[PDB]
């Protein structure tokens, strides 16, 4: 039984670590196998925030344009959407702008967003400055976070805070007209 | 009032779709649980392979770097286990790009072509490659939708077992329209037409080969072990002493670890073969 049922969606360029992120959250495991997601997948994990029990229904999407038609059809029905980039991949960060566009286009007007830079454990190759990124996120009233799916760094937090921002919006919507 | 989708009034992906399209063309009642997606994966993969053979035979792709050669921004770096080699045959890239893994129902990564191909698509919308992508992508999709549907149902998500299922069917139609467009194009005539050196790459001259770096060369050697018998191309690469430092270096980088095609076994073999060929050049 649960108090809340939130539906989340992960999006971002191919190979940035979406699936690796979701697996870490749901199964606490990490595989190094080079597998690429077809279309969409989903895992489920129940958390409790503020004494309230929240069910998370999380869907992974495929980053390749050749799958967009299939993935896009999953936006509108989402409470929150985590956009992911690779801190070692400059182009994936530059694509975040376009990814945010796809949200305005398929997603509900008042859907919760969240910016994530993954692979933070790769200190040597990191190429996207955190600072530069918190700015952009701030410029949009969006939360930000750097995760490593390999290590569990900030992973549980990312999903936790997307969950938190939803309960907050869910609550304001019940309150005001 | 069970309706799981029925397997054999077809044993080939294209027809087996429409025994299914057929009866989703024909309602209320559904255990997807009994459905053989895995068998569906076995068929689709043949569909892909057979469609690839056909393309290479009809000369449909028309040095001879391949179609995607001018769009490589990889800097010769290895992208998730694969480096870009401009001498891959288009029909192998095809295969690598759309064949579904039976153990995960996802794709094995062929990352170095993921971007150059998209770019190529954006610049040749009328191309055959696109029409083929459109088709095989829908094949991947159908597969996926079935996977989802099974577990959605299996999990509850009445919303899920429903809204997809509308779509699963809807994909069937666009497939057909695809089969139709592709078909007409392969009906076209073609003059006759092979490379003794490799099953996978176009011919590579001495000059071209030496300009490859360790990741590119390693990638080629790993690709050649997909053939049941040692290939001339790999003997050429492994028998050259000047290449080895950078091939082994790339192996040690750890970049190929995640591959699904037993890189450990392949690499162990390659090192053995090189040891052998190092004697008597
Ligand atoms: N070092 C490191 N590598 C990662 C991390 N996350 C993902 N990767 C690598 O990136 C690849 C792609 O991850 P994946 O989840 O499959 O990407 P996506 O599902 O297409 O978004 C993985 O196979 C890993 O090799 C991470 O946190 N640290
Ligand atoms: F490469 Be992942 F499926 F976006
Ligand atoms: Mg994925």
């Amino acid at each position: 039984e649960y108090d809340y049922l939130f539906k989340l969606l992960l999006i971002g360029d191919s190979g940035v670590g979406k699936s690796c992120l979701l697996l870490r959250f749901a199964d606490d495991t990490y595989t190094e196998s080079y597998i690429s997601t077809i279309g969409v997948d989903f895992k489920i994990r129940t958390i409790e925030l503020d004494g309230k029990t929240i069910k998370l229904q999380i869907w992974d999407t495929a980053g390749q344009e050749r799958f967009r038609t299939i993935t896009s059809s999953y936006y509108r029905g989402a409470h929150g959407i985590i956009v992911v980039y690779d801190v070692t991949d400059q182009e994936s960060y530059a694509n975040v702008k376009q990814w945010l566009q796809e949200i305005d286009r398929y997603a509900s007007e008042n859907v919760n967003k969240l910016l994530v830079g993954n692979k933070s454990d790769l200190t040597t190759k990191k190429v996207v400055d955190n600072t530069t990124a918190k700015e952009f996120a701030d410029s949009l009233g969006i939360p930000f976070l750097e995760t490593s799916a390999k290590n569990a760094t900030n992973v549980e937090q990312a999903f936790m805070t997307m969950a938190a921002e939803i309960k907050k919006r869910m609550g304001l919507e019940v309150l005001f007209q | 009032k069970p309706l799981t989708l029925l397997m054999t009034s077809s044993t080939s992906f294209s027809e087996t779709i429409n025994q299914w399209a057929d009866i989703l063309k024909t309602m209320e009642k559904f255990d997807s649980n009994p459905i053989n997606l895995l068998e569906l994966v076995k068929q689709f993969n043949l569909y892909v392979d057979e469609l690839a053979i056909t393309c290479e035979a009809n000369n449909v792709w028309a040095s001879t770097p391949n179609l995607f050669a001018l769009y490589d921004n990889s800097g010769g770096e290895a992208i998730h286990g694969h480096a870009f080699v401009p001498y891959y045959k288009e029909s192998i890239v095809l295969r690598r790009l759309f064949t579904v893994d039976p153990n995960t129902f996802n794709l094995s990564r062929f990352a170095a072509f993921e971007g150059p191909c998209q770019l190529y698509c954006a610049a040749h919308a009328d191309s055959a490659w696109v029409k083929i992508q459109t088709l095989l992508t829908l094949g991947n999709g159908i597969i996926n939708t079935l996977k989802i549907i099974k577990q959605a149902q299996a999990f509850g998500i009445d919303e899920a077992v429903t809204e997809n299922l509308k779509a699963l069917k809807e994909q069937f139609i666009a497939f057909q329209l695809a089969e139709a467009d592709i078909k007409e194009s392969l009906k076209a005539p073609s003059f006759a037409e092979p490379n003794k050196e490799s099953e996978f790459f176009y011919p590579i001259d001495e000059k071209a080969l030496a300009k490859m770096n360790g990741y590119q060369l390693a990638t080629i050697c790993l690709e050649e072990l997909n053939s049941p018998k040692p290939s001339p191309l790999i003997e050429r690469i492994l028998s050259n002493k000047k290449f080895w430092k950078r091939i082994n270096s790339a192996f040690e980088s750890g970049v190929f670890k995640g591959r699904t095609d037993d890189p450990a076994g392949k690499i162990a073999k390659i090192r053995e073969w090189h040891q052998l060929l190092q004697i008597s050049g």
